[PDB]
RNA sequence: CAUCCGGGUGUUGUCUCCAUGAAACAGGUAAAGCUGUCCGUUACUGUGGGCUUGCCAUUUUUUGGAAC
């Protein structure tokens, strides 16, 4: 369905991932699965807590991703015509 | 070598002892029957909490989900 | 089989109670094989121990408030909605009424 | 120097009766020592010689000396986290 | 506002929804899409939490629920507990 | 299949379930996301000290892989 | 194919669950709520979803250094089989 | 640079043939299928039609690592 197929469109933009364990993810997505499976790059990492972190990439399963936050310029993609 | 659904079909009418996953409740008794989704069903069985015996329970039906794992007895 | 006797109920005032204790009554107007359940004038509820004991309970009084329907602040916690739609999986049991005659739809 | 799939690994350790440790799902307190004698499609396995060794919970070693034998055990796979040689 | 008794997912597209999620947060949003597992695009959607220094108040009322302002987001279908419609299509 | 050809024979950390960390070279991995380590190393904490070597192979299994760091 | 389940159902772990429909003698649900359902059960599936008559709910709360020992009864009832943990035959 | 023999499309009128549950009355408009008004049907179930292409519990969603 769409929600997967828009995943795949924010490809090479910045989006932010909440995880189930709380942390925030923001950084460029590089890949995308129908799995939700995603690689982000260029990362910056937010502990629950606060804390801070720079990572140069991550892979994230994507059944332990809670909500993804894409650009708003995605909403005039052509997969919801 | 032997795979689980033969290992498990080869404990029927033997004791065994299926430690659940929660509330650290294992119960022991004779393995009447076993499905491919590994439900359990035992005859005289009997329930241990943290190692302490509640008593006999008699004929149960373990759901596959709550199983850790199924021990064989000596 | 059983969802499908489920999708019989269309009508009856069930009520859903949820795996975090949250309970639902209301107007069973649809239910998917997956047993999400869509319900019209729904009061949800939350029993008076639950509300009590804060630490185990807080996010289904939170999840209770953030409907939006807890309008009165009454004694007990109680929301009121003209539609919800209910993931299935969240479903632990359905009190059906006793009127149902269920040899009639467990064919 | 090749892509070693996980359940041939797993079979490498059938194949040369290697010990193993058992790192469980959630419970991070305890471990499972043994040896690996089969396994199936959903990492189920049986093992040999099972012994179940508590985890300190501050220093982080493995309290072999107190650990519970167990004997032949399925450990369904649905609780196993992380399964190494030795 | 009052939407129709026969109304399905599949109806609520533009709607404006509150959808719940089990770890205790509620997202409002327009719907966009929904997806087999219950995946769901919110358009320009907003986050409310309720704080834990806020909660003894909903025991046996004001509350200042935190919001963050999210936008276009993708909610996994495992997480939701249940929808409830807020707003009607413009 | 998780594309995670990237990462082959490369240092990876992996934050799995239970608030463990586990250094290691991607050996392989699984349509589940099962991977397979060399030179794995579980890790608590900032100091060396309580780092512990695992052993020459290890396998984690898919579902408890919360994520992946490249290294 | 559905002749494959009837077996299942008449000789698999399944079976007692279905004696326990036959002979219409109520059973003990243990749930993961830690609540107990000694019910009758009318009507059961794979998922070990189950209809149930005659529902007496057994349930223990905490109030400190005593408990209490609270009861339901339902009439009937859907119970959606992912919260059986053990299902007991009475003796 | 013209004439001439011809052509398309649109709108309105007219002519011929065939038809004629509601064509009454009033307003408005370039006009009307516009407004008041009138007629029929429909809301629930069954059958039928059209569409979706779902069915055709085992690690990434929906048959529970939850509960305390």
């Amino acid at each position: 369905g769409i929600p997967v197929k828009l995943l795949n469109e924010a490809q090479g933009h910045i989006v932010s991932l909440e995880l189930t364990t709380g942390a925030t993810y923001r950084g460029k997505l590089v890949e995308s699965e129908d799995s939700m499976n995603v690689q982000l790059r260029d990362v910056i990492a937010t502990e629950p807590q606060g804390a801070v972190t720079h990572m140069d990439q991550i892979f994230v399963r994507g059944s332990q991703i809670k909500f993804i936050v894409v650009p708003d310029l995605l909403k005039n993609a052509p997969l919801f015509k | 070598p032997v795979n689980p659904k033969p290992f498990l079909k080869g404990l029927v009418n033997h004791r065994v002892g299926v430690k659940l996953k929660f509330n650290s409740t294992e119960y022991r008794g004779t393995l009447v029957s076993t499905d491919n989704y590994f439900n359990l069903q035992l005859n005289e069985a009997e329930e241990f909490v943290a190692g302490v015996s509640h008593g006999t329970l008699g004929e149960i039906f373990i759901r596959c989900n709550n199983v850790l794992y199924i021990r064989e007895l000596p | 089989k059983l969802v499908n006797f489920l999708k019989k109920l269309r009508n009856e005032q069930v009520t859903i109670e949820l795996k975090n204790g949250t309970t639902v009554w209301g107007t069973l107007q649809s239910v998917s094989p997956q047993m999400n359940a869509i319900l019209t004038d729904v009061k949800l509820t939350l029993p008076q121990p639950r509300l009590n004991k804060l630490n185990s309970n807080g996010i289904a009084m939170a999840s209770l408030y953030l409907t939006g329907g807890q309008q009165p602040t009454a004694s007990d916690n109680i929301a009121s909605l003209q539609y919800i739609n209910i993931r299935g999986n969240t479903i632990r049991q359905i009190i059906l009424p006793d009127s149902l005659n269920l040899d009639s739809l467990l064919v | 120097k090749a892509m070693v799939p996980p359940i041939n690994c797993i079979f490498n350790f059938l194949q040369q009766q290697t010990p193993v440790t058992i790192w469980l799902f959630e419970q991070i307190g305890i471990r499972i020592k043994g040896k690996i004698v089969g396994f199936d499609e959903f990492m189920n396995v049986v093992i040999d010689e099972a012994v179940e060794i508590p985890v300190n919970s501050a220093d982080g070693k493995e309290d072999v000396e107190k650990g519970t034998p167990l004997g032949k055990i399925l450990l369904k796979g649905d609780n196993i986290t992380l399964i190494t040689s030795a | 506002i009052q939407v129709a008794h026969s109304s399905r997912l599949a109806n609520l597209i533009d709607y404006k929804l509150r959808v719940l999620t089990q770890d205790g947060r509620v997202y409002i949003g327009q719907l966009m899409a929904f997806d087999k597992h219950m995946n769901l695009v919110l358009n320009e959607c907003i986050e409310e939490r309720v704080p834990k220094t806020q909660l003894d108040k909903l025991r046996p009322l004001n509350i200042k629920v935190e919001k963050r302002v999210l936008g276009l987001t993708i909610l996994r279908g495992e997480q939701i507990l249940s929808t409830v419609v807020e707003d009607k299509p413009l | 299949t998780p594309e995670l050809k990237k990462y082959m024979d490369k240092k990876i950390l992996l934050n799995i379930n239970g608030s463990r960390k586990v250094a290691g070279i991607l050996r392989g991995y699984d349509i589940f996301l099962n991977v397979v380590l060399d030179d794995a190393m579980e890790i608590n904490g900032e100091d060396p000290a309580n780092n512990h070597q695992l052993g020459l192979q290890t396998v984690i299994r898919g579902n408890s892989i919360i994520s992946l760091e490249a290294l | 194919l559905e002749e494959l389940e009837e077996f299942e159902f008449k000789h698999g772990p399944m079976s007692l669950i279905n004696d326990a429909m036959v002979t219409r003698t109520p059973v003990i649900i243990s749930l993961r709520n830690n609540h107990k359902i000694i019910a009758r059960v009318k009507a059961f599936d794979r998922h070990c979803n189950m209809v149930l008559e005659n529902v007496k709910e057994l349930w223990t709360e905490k109030k400190g250094k005593n408990v209490i020992n609270r009861e339901r009864f339902i009439s009937k009832l859907f119970l959606r089989g992912d919260s059986v943990i053990v299902v007991l035959k009475t003796p």
